[PDB]
């Protein structure tokens, strides 16, 4: 395990805005166990100094939900920490790779438990990008059997006042 | 994963409680009433001689 290199000169202002989650690679059981109902997710992203706010949007049983989180910077460009809010333990984050207008591959890790997630500005992703993601997975020592996709449709926006987790 | 945590699932009951019993009920009652009356009389005579 190591902190891999981020996007060179990561521009939070360009990486800002709307991302759709496309696929996740992880050894996390709950993507393979109960891997059905991988409900679609999207981020709104804003810079907030060097930290970034993120609003994940999701459905849950058809109720649209918003989770707002601060990705605190590590003091290092493109490197962030999520807090141990519920004693979950802090999650290290690296913006490994992005075309700010097109695609991103984000590295996230806690307690050596590692995930990589591929987001896009777009419904399609270039198959070359997807292939890069596959090799990113292999380099992370994750199997193809630990890659999981998310549906093309049914993204949500603007969850209700009562359906915002607002963990911060 | 969005999931439910479980820390709050049980409480220890102090010895002095014979019963402690979680149970969700609501009731509401509303009553609303209006009464209005307007009563109006005019009366007039003109007598010319």
């Amino acid at each position: 395990i190591s902190t891999i290199q981020p996007k060179a000169n990561f521009d939070a202002q360009q990486f800002a805005g709307t991302w759709l989650l496309v696929a996740v690679g992880s050894a996390c059981r709950f993507l393979q166990e109960q891997g059905h109902r991988a409900e679609a997710t999207t981020l709104h992203v804003a810079p907030q100094g060097t930290a970034m706010a993120v609003s994940t949007f999701r459905k849950l049983d058809g109720i649209c939900w918003q989770v707002r989180q601060l990705y605190g910077d590590t003091g290092v460009l493109g490197r962030f920490l999520l807090q141990a809010r519920d004693a979950r333990g802090a999650v290290h984050v690296v913006v490994a790779e992005t075309d700010y207008q097109s695609f991103a591959v984000l590295y996230l890790e806690r307690a050596g438990q590692l995930s990589v997630k591929l987001y896009a500005r777009s419904l399609p992703v270039s198959d070359s990008v997807l292939s890069g993601f596959e090799q990113r997975v292999q380099e992370a020592h994750l199997t193809e059997d630990q890659i999981f996709y998310f549906p093309k449709y049914g993204f949500c926006e603007a969850a209700d006042q009562f359906h915002v987790l607002d963990e911060v | 994963r969005l999931y439910y945590g479980d820390d709050e699932k049980y409480f220890r009951k102090p010895y002095n409680f014979l019963k402690y019993h979680f149970e969700a009920l609501a009731d509401t009652g509303i009553s609303s009433e209006f009464y209005d009356n307007a009563n109006d009389l005019l009366s007039k005579v003109k007598k010319d001689k």
